[PDB]
């Protein structure tokens, strides 16, 4: 697991990793995957190591298609090291970003309730949802309805990023 | 008591963590 010295300094330039801390995930990468390509398969198997009596396809898919850049049915490094600094070390700001490509699924530049939901009942199957009343019951469906109404200000049935990122932050 | 960061689900708070924490799986 010897990284050669000008990719890990590009991979550290283009992340908020230390080189010392690319090396060390590098190291830790290798000896999980030891051909450098993480596969779907085991993608889920993670998820389903996390949550064994949920089911995690829907998620892991999902954030696998998104993990993967250039589409070749694997993640690389770079790949993982650049998803990881993103959505463990971004701004606010850079990680709704990274979370719109998420739930924007058909990428035509918005969120549409049934995307929102799609991602929302992926999350639900993977670890559960919080025992309510059967009155009140904690279903995907009425949270989005509530959360999607909210950021759509202009109320034409889609989210822009715009709309997106200001949803749980303060005016 | 509920998982802290379910308060986030559809915001994309939520997604991005436990992406990260797949992830971090992947890497230890
Ligand atoms: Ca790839
Ligand atoms: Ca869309
Ligand atoms: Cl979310
Ligand atoms: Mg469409
Ligand atoms: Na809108």
């Amino acid at each position: 697991s010897k990284l050669k010295p000008e990719v890990v300094e590009e991979l550290t330039r283009k992340t908020y990793f230390t080189e010392k801390e690319v090396q060390q995930w590098y190291k830790g990468f290798i000896k999980d995957c030891p051909s450098g390509q993480l596969d779907a398969a085991g993608f889920q198997k993670i998820y389903k190591q996390f949550f064994p009596f949920g089911d995690p396809t829907k998620f892991a898919t999902f954030v696998f298609n998104v993990f993967d850049e250039n589409k070749d049915g694997r993640i690389e490094f770079s790949e993982f090291i650049q998803a990881l600094s993103v959505t463990s070390r971004g701004t606010l700001d850079e990680k709704l970003r990274w979370a719109f490509k998420l739930y924007d699924l058909d990428n035509d530049g918005y969120i549409t309730r049934n995307e929102m939901l799609d991602i929302v009942d992926a999350i639900y199957q993977m670890v559960g949802n919080t025992v309510e009343l059967p009155e009140e019951e904690n279903t995907p469906e009425k949270r989005v309805d509530r959360i999607f109404a909210m950021m759509d200000k202009n109320a034409d049935g889609k989210l822009t990023l715009q709309e997106f990122q200001e949803g749980s932050k303060a005016d | 008591s509920v998982p802290r960061f379910i308060k986030y689900t559809g915001y994309g708070n939520a997604a991005g963590l436990l992406a990260a924490r797949g992830l971090m799986a992947g890497g230890r």
